[PDB]
């Protein structure tokens, strides 16, 4: 399950990163 | 199998959380 895990966790972390990026960049607008 | 994606998530999560924190 080498390849399965590696290039499924790649897009897994894609989703995770976009998730946290938006959840960090919204309260920015709130206090702004 | 497990370790591969384990440290994969670790590395990419860290190296992107650092960036987004610095930016914001």
């Amino acid at each position: 399950r080498k390849n399965r895990r590696l290039k499924q966790a790649k897009e897994e972390a894609q989703a995770e990163i976009e998730q946290y990026r938006l959840q960090r960049e919204k309260e920015f607008k709130a206090k702004e | 199998a497990e370790e591969e994606f384990n440290i994969e998530k670790g590395r990419l999560v860290q190296t992107q959380r650092l960036k987004i924190m610095e930016y914001y």
